[PDB]
């Protein structure tokens, strides 16, 4: 077989037992275990699991502190070499050079793979979870000292590599595309005249494209640290989940802006034009696989102020009612259609984050942090593999970039959108609803008429792109 | 058989998902995976009649405030939850009730007020306060501890009874 | 949606990591940072069918036994890479092919011969030579450039089709 070091000088040698490591009922999958056992598997010498490394580096803070994680992997790296075998002693005692077949097998099959995987955990730690180091300066000094004490011709390759990555992170991403981005489309408003920009004056195709770029960047900016431990729901959410909250807020302001554009267009004929344009934007969103965008529109159409406008929707063409209906159907029966849709599209895409938040939360509130066995308290790692499975899925959709050209002014126009103004949620929400009652009173109150407000043609240019450029 | 769409509303952190979980999941299994089908349906017998509970839980999505109307509209009954150690969440109830009344376009919407005990912190809302608020709205008041599974079934079953008698 | 397990192997420095990050992020890694073991996930629609690609990026450093057989056990398709301006990397190809053929124990393991860095002008490996090797193994030969994306999808997706048709 192969003799491991003494469990008295190397803790990571204690044998597996029902009291320190539980496996899931084709590498083994850990259900639970001690921090020591978990770190042993994190850097095992038999197989490999980049998947374990991410799960661990993403969730360990709840069951082990950073300073402690580092001490532990340094101990893990510090493997003691075995004693000369009887054969070797015989040779040495005779003045000849020992073959040391066991020492060499032990270095090749245990030490090499373990030390390398420890360095690997260090590379990833520093490379994608550098925040642990920004918040703890001493932790970083220790990492540097450690990496700097690593002697060896072999290790040299990686030591240098990790040192550079560490410095690159202390000091302060270009994209190449298959084909070229389609030409930016203009309608009534022209380049430079940002004073005219509005829901109907900009080309609907372009509105969907620019919002899709905005929404995609917002999506790709959410880091796993903003999701783990359900921190976006704690009182320090503004500090721990800034990127997430920024993205959710954009979605809200956009849904509200859509609602405002509708209910503030008192004239029925013009409001119908407004609603049609929004449904057309929805159409392009589906095309671009921007589900976040599709839901913002679905949400607006289903809000109290808009939902009740029967006279408006009665005048919407069938092709569009159908588009809106299928879109609405995505969220029915607990997002069944949507989940299926998302699993089948060819990205890039911009998923709806709501689903992930709900699952991550239920997973954190429905699984114990530890599992007790014979008194001993093991770390419930399966709970962690479940949260990481979700953060991984989120990350998978963050890689693929959209091949769309940014239009600085339209982007700016949408970034400064502020439907609510200086009002508070309730006051504004009530305002929109009263407007809805004004433009289309509750039965049997008669339906009034109102003067038009738009001075430009309301005909949409349509959502089919043009070729010239 | 009949299916009741029950919706759990209330500020974030009050323990809405914990309630939903406590009711639907199997409390006698080491692992729970919310990313698995029908983790929202549950067949139960209430007052003899056998029905199917479909719980609409959106915990974690509190921030998507403009998606609220949509989520609510399909509910037939509502659990208005709040934390007993969180006065804010309690003072939030009034508006949650008004939002439900608006989206359902009705003044007689089946609902229950639920005071949940999340942790061992200092209670800051006394049940009398809640009882009185609940009475002014003409609705049932139920205190819970999803953490010890106390009062959970009671809160949902009471809501279903409200629907059956509406 | 089906899941495919791709493994990228080959001498250190040939561009195994660059090709993968170009595929996954449409970004060209211009600096050198030795790989120990990395994994990437990618959902993509190939030939009208939605796939979930699991790509394992290995360490080229040809002085790491044991760890090798370890990852070739699970992989179902292999990308054998060499740089067209590194004759030694091309001559290491047969080693990898033999090792896979052995680990997975079979003579028809789905693979693709990939000659990378075809953007560079200083070519020291002739397409004809590479091609001859691919024909001897009964696999396709695809020249790529992680820098310009040239042939990148072709290589990875061709491998997917081979795993599907195997
Ligand atoms: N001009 C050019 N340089 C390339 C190309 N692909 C990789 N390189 C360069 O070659 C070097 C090594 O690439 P890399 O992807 O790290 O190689 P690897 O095979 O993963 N190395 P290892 O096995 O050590 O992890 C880098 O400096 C990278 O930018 C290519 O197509 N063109
Ligand atoms: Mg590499």
């Amino acid at each position: 077989q192969m003799r491991l070091p003494s469990a008295d000088v190397y803790r990571f040698a204690e044998p597996d037992s029902e009291e320190n490591i539980i496996f899931e009922e084709g590498i083994p999958i850990i259900k639970a275990g001690t921090v020591i056992k978990l770190i042993e598997r994190l850097t095992y010498h038999m197989y490999a699991d980049p998947n374990f490394v991410r799960t661990f580096l993403t969730t360990y803070r709840s069951f082990c502190k950073p300073q402690e994680l580092l001490s532990l992997i340094i101990e893990r790296f510090e493997i003691p070499e075995p004693e000369p075998t009887e054969a070797d002693r015989i040779a040495i005692e005779n003045g000849d050079q020992p073959l040391s077949a066991e020492l060499k097998r032990f270095r090749k099959e245990y030490i090499q793979p373990v030390q390398l995987r420890v360095l690997n955990v260090c590379r990833h730690w520093v490379e994608h979870h550098f925040y642990d180091f920004e918040r703890d300066a001493y932790l970083l000094q220790r990492m540097e000292e450690f990496i700097g004490t690593v002697r060896g011709k072999a290790m040299k390759k990686w030591v240098e590599s990790i040192t550079k990555i560490i410095q690159r992170k202390k000091i302060a991403h270009n994209i190449t595309f298959q084909s070229s981005p389609p030409t930016v489309e203009w309608h009534i408003s022209r380049p430079g005249h940002i004073e005219t920009f509005d829901l109907l004056t900009l080309h609907p195709i372009e509105i969907a494209r620019q919002l899709t770029l905005l929404e995609s960047d917002l999506y790709r900016a959410v880091q796993p640290s903003e999701l783990v431990g359900s921190v976006w729901t704690k009182e320090d959410k503004e500090i721990n989940s800034p990127n997430l909250l920024k993205m959710i807020r954009h979605t809200t302001n956009l849904t509200l802006w859509f609602e405002k554009c509708i209910v503030e267009t008192e004239n029925l004929e013009e409001r119908v034009a407004v609603v049609s344009r929004i449904i057309e934007i929805l159409q392009v969103f589906q095309e671009l696989n921007n589900f976040n965008g599709v839901l913002e529109v679905v949400s607006a159409m289903n809000s109290s102020p808009v939902y009740r406008l029967d006279h408006t929707f009665e005048q919407i063409p069938s092709r569009q009612k159908k588009i809106l209906e299928e879109a609405h159907e995505l969220s029915e029966d607990h997002y069944k259609k949507y989940l299926a849709k998302l699993r089948s599209i060819n990205p890039p895409c911009v998923p709806f984050f709501g689903i992930y938040l709900t699952n991550i939360l239920k997973t954190e509130e429905g699984n114990p942090e530890v599992l007790k066995r014979h008194g001993k308290e093991l770390i419930n790692f399966s709970k962690r593999r479940k949260v990481a499975e979700i953060t991984g899925e989120i990350q998978q959709y963050q890689n693929q970039p959209y091949c769309l050209r940014v239009e600085s002014d339209i982007k700016r126009f949408f970034e400064n959108l502020n439907p609510m103004g200086n009002s508070m949620e309730k006051e504004f929400t009530d305002y929109l609803f009263n407007k809805s009652l004004e433009i289309e009173p509750r039965n049997p109150k008669p339906l009034p008429r109102f003067p038009k407000k738009y001075s430009y043609p309301l005909k949409s240019p349509g959502v089919r792109p043009s070729n010239p450029r | 058989m009949t299916e009741y769409k029950l919706v759990v509303v209330g500020a974030g952190g009050v323990g809405k998902s914990a309630l939903t979980i406590q009711l639907i999941q199997n409390h006698f299994v080491d692992e729970y995976d919310p990313t698995i089908e029908d983790s929202y349906r549950k067949q139960v017998v209430i007052d003899g009649e056998t029905c199917l509970l479909d719980i609409l839980d959106t915990a974690g999505q509190e921030e998507y405030s403009a998606m609220r109307d949509q989520y609510m509209r399909t509910g037939e009954g509502f659990l208005c939850v709040f934390a007993i150690n969180n006065t804010k969440s309690f003072e939030d109830i009034h508006q949650y009730r008004e939002q439900i009344k608006r989206v359902k376009d009705s003044d007689d919407v089946p609902m229950v007020l639920v005071g949940n005990k999340c942790d061992l912190a200092a209670r800051t809302v006394e049940s009398r306060q809640a009882q009185d608020l609940a009475r002014s709205y003409g609705i049932p008041y139920i205190e819970t501890s999803a953490k010890t599974r106390q009062g959970v079934e009671d809160a949902f079953y009471t809501l279903v009874r409200e629907i059956r008698q509406h």
